[PDB]
C-alpha cells in the first residue's frame, strides 16, 4: 500500500502543519499589532505582543550585530538535515520519536524561514506575573521545538 | 533553533 512505500516520511506533514500554523501566527500579529504593543488577555499572567527577537541573547560572543541571523540559520539548516535522516531511520511504532522529530523540525524551519526572509524572529506571547517578571515572547515554532525536546528527553527516561 |  501507499503507507509503507513512503516509509516514515508521511510524518513530515506534522512538520508541514507546524510551519504553516506558525507562519500565519506571525503574519496575523505582525499586521495586527505595533512593535511591543501588548493586548492583555489574562491581566496579570498573559498577553499578546509583537517583539522581534534578533537573537540578541548571545550578543556577548562578539562586538558585532547581525551574525546571529546567519550562525543560527546555519544551525537550523544543519540540524534539520540530521533530523530528517533521523526520522527516515525510525520504525513503525516509534510514533513517540516520530512526533518528537517532526515537532522539533517544524518549529526550527519556521524560525529559519524568518531569519532568511526578515532579519529577526517574530514573537507574540508575553507570559508574565504582574510587574514582578516577564517571560520572553515566543511563537508556535518555539512551542513546537520545546515540546519535541521534552518528548525526546522523556524517551531516554 | 529557538527565538533567542
Ligand atoms: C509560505 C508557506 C510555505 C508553506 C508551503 C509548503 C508547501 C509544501 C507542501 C507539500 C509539498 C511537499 C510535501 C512535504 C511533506 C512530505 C510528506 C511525505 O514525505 O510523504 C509523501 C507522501 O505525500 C505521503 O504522504
Ligand atoms: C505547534 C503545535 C502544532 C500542532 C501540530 C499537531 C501535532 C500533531 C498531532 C497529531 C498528528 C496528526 C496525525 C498525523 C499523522 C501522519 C503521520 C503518519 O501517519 O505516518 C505514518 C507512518 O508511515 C508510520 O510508519
Ligand atoms: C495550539 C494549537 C492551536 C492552533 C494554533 C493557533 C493558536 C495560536 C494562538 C493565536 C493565533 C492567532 C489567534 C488570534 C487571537 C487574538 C486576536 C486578537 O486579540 O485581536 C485583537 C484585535 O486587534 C482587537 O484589538
Ligand atoms: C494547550 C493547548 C493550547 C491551545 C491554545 C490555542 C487556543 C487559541 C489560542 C489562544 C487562546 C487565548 C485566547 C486569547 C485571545 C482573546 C483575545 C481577546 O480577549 O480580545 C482582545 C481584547 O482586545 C483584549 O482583551
Ligand atoms: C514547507 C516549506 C519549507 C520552507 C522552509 C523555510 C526555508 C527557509 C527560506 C529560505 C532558505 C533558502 C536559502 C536561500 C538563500 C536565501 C538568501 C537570503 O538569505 O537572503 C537574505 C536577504 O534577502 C538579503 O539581505
Ligand atoms: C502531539 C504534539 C502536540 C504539540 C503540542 C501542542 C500543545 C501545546 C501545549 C502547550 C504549549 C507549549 C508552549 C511551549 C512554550 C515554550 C516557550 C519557549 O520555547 O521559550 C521561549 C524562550 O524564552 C524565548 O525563545
Amino acid at each position: 500500500p501507499d503507507v509503507d512505500r513512503f516509509g516514515r516520511l508521511p510524518w513530515l506533514w506534522i512538520t508541514v502543519l507546524v510551519f504553516v500554523l506558525d507562519q500565519v501566527s506571525k503574519a496575523f500579529f505582525q499586521a495586527e499589532l505595533s512593535m511591543y504593543q501588548q493586548i492583555v488577555v489574562i491581566p496579570d499572567l498573559f498577553s499578546w505582543t509583537l517583539a522581534y527577537n534578533t537573537g540578541a541573547a548571545f550578543s556577548f560572543l562578539a562586538d558585532s550585530s547581525g551574525w546571529q541571523r546567519w550562525l543560527f540559520a546555519l544551525i537550523a539548516i544543519v540540524v534539520s538535515a540530521s533530523l530528517v535522516v533521523w526520522l527516515k531511520r525510525l520504525k513503525k511504532g516509534e510514533t513517540w520519536l516520530a512526533i518528537a522529530l517532526a515537532l522539533v523540525l517544524g518549529g526550527a524551519l519556521g524560525n529559519l524561514y524568518d531569519r532568511m526572509v526578515l532579519g529577526h524572529v517574530v514573537d507574540f506571547i508575553l507570559v508574565h506575573w504582574q510587574n514582578r517578571w516577564y517571560f520572553p515572547a515566543f511563537n508556535l515554532a518555539d512551542s513546537a521545538i520545546t515540546v519535541g525536546a521534552v518528548m525526546l528527553a522523556l524517551d531516554m527516561f | 533553533l529557538i527565538s533567542t
